[PDB]
DNA sequence: TGCACAGGATGTATATATCTGACACGTGCCTGGAGAC
DNA sequence: TCTCCAGGCACGTGTCAGATATATACATCCTGTGCA
């Protein structure tokens, strides 16, 4: 049993290029792209809370995360989506 | 234990080879609906009439 | 159109020429009496066929009104029903119309008959 | 049972003076049951079942294959076809060492295809070989076909060849057949084409080719009478043919006389749809009428 | 050159649905349509604006019938009988045919030659469209 | 059409002019199923319904609309090959008889498969894209039913050694390639095991590109049988 | 001595025919994410 | 922390892309030969 993104980014190109192959070496260094970046943004979040001497991540801390990693105009679409997305979900009522 | 394990694969193989080498009417009438229609029987001794 | 109606134009066509004996008649037909749709099951003396009948064959049958066991000839080509006659002879009748035709026999062979007409 | 056993007593003793048989009969006469009994008198002189290889077109594999286990089914049968994972336990399967003769041994018949001597030659180059069958070797016939170049590359030293019909005259295809049947002696063509021209042509050939004819047995084989049709040309075939004509294109020709619709397609006959509407610029889809008038008031 | 989008298969479940209320005045007596077309490798399903539909029921199409879409005009063909069915059990001398090639929604490119005169004719007395 | 930019009115004037519901609802009429709803789960009687089916009836099926298709018998008649191979398929069919034809185009077989399925005749084809299991099974149903009527094949295909005794009529339609790969094509069918006469029909088309390469063809049976 | 014409040789053009060759889809399964406290 | 079921994994089978081959007639190019 071992785990990869592959189903979840085969979809996500599906839905922007339908007639597009893929190599499987491409889902390597892909996979290993968004590792890579989960495993900077989630250390810089851990390390932002231990600053604050808070106990808890929450969604600011990596918002914060994300306005100190990424470059300023994907910090702003990042966060626009982040914004929507949450807002969405939090409509649960 | 590796001679019974090389008899089985041995035992697959030619099964596999011997696949390899041994092997390598009326149509159906239209569908009939009639719902919510009335119907009018005219059989051999009597007649029918069924309405709603 | 007095120069065109002075040339002839012979058309060839293949029909179909179905005689026997009726056994079955079921005619299904919407509230209204619109859509008309049924099947009709026809006999001889050696097969017996069921056909799926359309409108124009529904209204060529409800005219000249056969009676299962009357004897019936239909083109295919030109839709045409004619009723040669009664073989049965049923006794229980009803007492509204004449059903007075002819005894004839019950045809005999095939049921289907292809034939050219011009 | 019949007197293709004189035959095959000609090509042992063909055989037997160290030279490579030749066989053109046309077919009708049943080889494969003369080349069954070649194997057959072969092991019972020598006493070989060992390996044998045969070159085979693979429309009749499955033809051959049935007629020698129909026939004599004393011999094994190791096959070779399907995918690259059944090759390789064909690969698992040939495996023989020191060579000769094996008595219990699975490869005794095994079967092949040009397509696959072509591009199998680098496994294949190996495992020297004592008779290898071109069975229909109409196919040999060019010069710089790599299925001839690694089929002159075994290490068998045997060439018997099995054809219907080697007269196509290229006059490389001659001298290919002469190359490939004694090569040591035959490897120059321009000596062969510089050394009256139809009396010792018959005679180049004579002491290799056996004569025989297909009217020789009692004819309820159906003696084939060629009855040639001809027909006219139709006003489409010949607006089509007349366009050809004005542009001399063979290839466009021949599909053009046998049917007007290989060039275009008839499509369907509608009128001519004076309307604007709503077109895609490309569970279910959804359709509503949405034709209106070019011409606004 | 003329482009047409076309829907064409074969027709496998007609089913409509009712209004509230059929007996209002104004509005139709039915809302949708569904149609399930199955053309050869494909099989589509449409919901019928009844406008459509009133030109699909005055070709008197049924289950089993191959017919043809035009989009551009909203015309229905009736082609016949589909011949996966049975044959010889017909009495209204039909003809059958066998499933459209290729998808159910296809676009073509059509020559056509025409005059001025029938453009004239045409928008004059303007028989073609859906509408009363 | 006629548009008044900015109004409302006028849109629902000329949508209520276009698609009235009343004259629409004469011009057709309503479904069985929703007859019966209305008729017997709602209680409307049968006099308080629209009125429905005024439209005149066409003389034919064929009158009902403007839209014509690609016929199959102008496929058969454009073509003079095909149309005296179909004058001769109705005697051979008569006689109750086994015919092969070869061929050499792709979709020179594709349509004839298309004129099969309009004469439902039973057929099968062999050729170049059928794989290697299928040219065991199709010739053991050609050798065992009878009930087989036509073999498509292929000139180097079904012309190389393949057992076809249980026939004898042979059809060429367009095979002129070469003679000696002609020659090799009833190779495969005239055998031994025949128990009838065998007729072999060539049927070409004349004064045509044709007559450019039969005459090099016969030279080159001249040729060849002479040397 | 040079040039022009004719004959032979070869390229090619486009649909074949075989014919693989590496890709995308239809069934098990089990375990881990989701609901509840 | 208890429960529990279906998501995404793993493993089979068909379907449009490349590759040699036929092939003959047509067109073009090269070379030989005769003439001024």
């Amino acid at each position: 049993r071992k785990e990869t993104y592959s189903s979840y980014i085969y979809k996500v190109l599906k839905q922007t290029h339908p007639d597009t192959g893929i190599s499987q070496k491409s889902m390597s260094i892909l996979n290993s792209f968004v590792n890579d970046i989960f495993e900077r943004i989630a250390t810089e979040a851990s390390k932002l809370a231990a600053y604050n001497k808070k106990s808890t991540i929450s969604a600011r801390e990596i918002q914060t995360a994300v306005r100190l990693i990424l470059p300023g105009e994907l910090a702003k679409h990042a966060v626009s989506e982040g914004t929507r997305a949450v807002t969405k979900y939090s409509s649960s009522t | 234990e590796k001679r019974l394990e090389e008899e089985k694969q041995d035992t697959i193989n030619k099964l596999l080879k011997k696949r390899a080498g041994k092997s390598r009417f009326v149509k159906p009438r239209r569908p009939y609906n009639s719902e919510g229609m009335t119907r009018i029987l005219r059989r051999y001794e009597e007649d029918l009439f069924c309405t709603f | 159109q007095a120069f065109r109606k002075s040339i002839g134009i012979k058309i060839k066509e293949e029909t179909e020429l179905i005689e026997g004996e009726v056994v079955e008649i079921q005619i299904d037909r919407s509230i209204t009496g619109g859509h008309k749709q049924g099947k009709l099951t026809i006999k001889t003396t050696d097969m017996e066929t069921i056909y799926e009948l359309g409108n124009k064959m529904i209204d060529g049958l409800t005219k000249e009104k056969v009676l299962a066991g009357d004897v019936i000839s239909i083109d295919k080509a030109s839709g045409k029903i004619t009723k040669l006659g009664r073989s049965f002879a049923r006794s229980r009748d009803y007492d509204a119309m004449g059903a007075d035709t002819r005894f004839v026999q019950c045809p005999e062979g095939e049921l289907q008959k292809r034939k050219t007409v011009v | 049972k019949e007197y293709q056993l004189k035959g095959l007593n000609w090509l042992a003793n063909l055989y037997d003076q160290g030279i490579n048989g030749i066989l053109a009969d046309e077919m009708g006469l049943g080889k494969t049951v003369q080349s069954i009994s070649v194997l057959a008198h072969l092991a019972e002189n020598h006493n070989i079942w060992g390996p044998f290889l045969v070159v085979t077109p693979a429309s009749t594999l499955h033809n051959w294959v049935n007629e020698i286990s129909k026939f004599l089914p004393q011999f094994k049968i190791l096959p070779y076809w399907g995918n690259a994972n059944d090759r390789k336990v064909l690969r698992k399967f040939w495996d023989r060492k020191n060579l000769r003769y094996n008595k219990n041994a699975p490869f005794h018949v095994m079967v092949t295809s040009y397509q696959m001597v072509v591009t199998d030659a680098n496994y294949l180059q190996k495992m020297k070989w004592q008779y290898m069958i071109l069975d229909e070797a109409q196919a040999i016939k060019s010069s710089q076909s790599s299925r001839w170049k690694n089929l002159l590359s075994f290490h068998c030293r045997n060439r018997l060849l099995l054809t219907g019909t080697p007269i196509q005259n290229s006059m490389q295809e001659l001298w290919a057949l002469l190359h490939f049947i004694m090569p040591s002696l035959f490897d120059s063509h321009d000596e062969f084409n510089e050394w009256q021209q139809l009396r010792r042509l018959h005679m180049i050939l004579k002491p290799f080719m056996l004569r025989r004819v297909k009217k020789n047995v009692q004819s309820e084989l159906g003696d084939k009478i060629e009855i040639d049709v001809l027909c006219d040309l139709t006003q489409r075939q010949a607006k089509l043919y007349q366009v050809l004509k004005s542009q001399i294109a063979v290839m466009q020709f021949r599909k053009v006389c046998n049917h007007p619709d290989l060039f275009e397609r008839a499509d369907v006959d509608s009128p001519f749809s004076f309307t604007t509407f709503g077109k895609t610029t490309s569970k279910f889809t959804d359709l509503i009428y949405s034709s209106r008038n070019p011409i606004k008031y | 050159k003329e482009t047409k989008e076309v829907y064409e298969g074969e027709v496998t479940e007609l089913t409509p649905e009712d209004a509230e209320n059929p007996l209002g005045g104004y509005g139709k007596t039915i809302s949708h349509v569904i149609v399930g077309l199955k053309s050869a490798k494909g099989t589509k399903t449409l919901r019928l604006d009844p406008t459509i539909y009133e030109s699909i029921q005055r070709e008197k199409v049924s289950i089993g019938d191959v017919i043809y879409i035009e989009a551009n005009t909203g015309a229905v063909k009736r082609v016949g009988r589909s011949d996966a069915y049975a044959t010889e059990f017909d009495l209204e001398t039909e003809e059958y045919v066998p499933l459209p090639k290729g998808e159910v929604h296809k676009k073509k490119e059509i020559v056509q030659d025409v005059t001025l005169h029938d453009l004239d004719v045409a928008n004059a007395r303007p028989q073609g469209g859906q509408d009363v | 059409t006629i548009e008044v930019l900015g109004s409302s009115h006028v849109t629902n004037s000329i949508n209520n002019e276009l698609f009235d519901p009343l004259i629409s609802q004469a011009l057709s009429d309503i479904p069985a199923i929703t007859q019966y709803n209305m008729h017997v789960k709602k209680g409307i009687p049968v006099e308080d319904f629209p009125k429905t089916g005024l439209f005149p009836e066409p003389l034919n099926k064929n009158f009902s609309s403007n839209i014509s298709m690609p016929s199959m018998d102008r496929f058969i008649t454009e073509s003079a090959k095909l149309r005296k191979l179909d004058e001769l398929l109705v005697k051979l069919k008569s006689e109750g008889h086994r015919v092969l034809i070869y061929f050499q185009m792709t979709k020179m077989m594709d349509l004839m498969e298309e004129y099969l399925t309009y004469r439902q005749y039973n057929h099968i084809r062999l050729d170049g894209s059928s794989k290697l299991e299928d040219r065991r099974d199709l010739v053991h149903d050609w050798q065992t039913n009878p009930e087989i009527f036509v073999f498509l094949l292929s000139t180097r295909a079904g012309g190389l050694g393949i057992n076809l005794t249980a026939a004898d009529t042979v059809i060429f339609y367009d095979s002129d390639w070469n003679p000696t790969i002609d020659s090799q094509a009833m190779d495969r069918a005239h055998r031994l095991g025949q128990t009838r006469q065998v007729t072999v029909y060539r049927l070409l088309v004349r004064g045509t590109i044709e007559e450019r390469m039969r005459d090099r063809a016969k030279q080159k049976e001249q040729v060849q049988q002479v040397v």
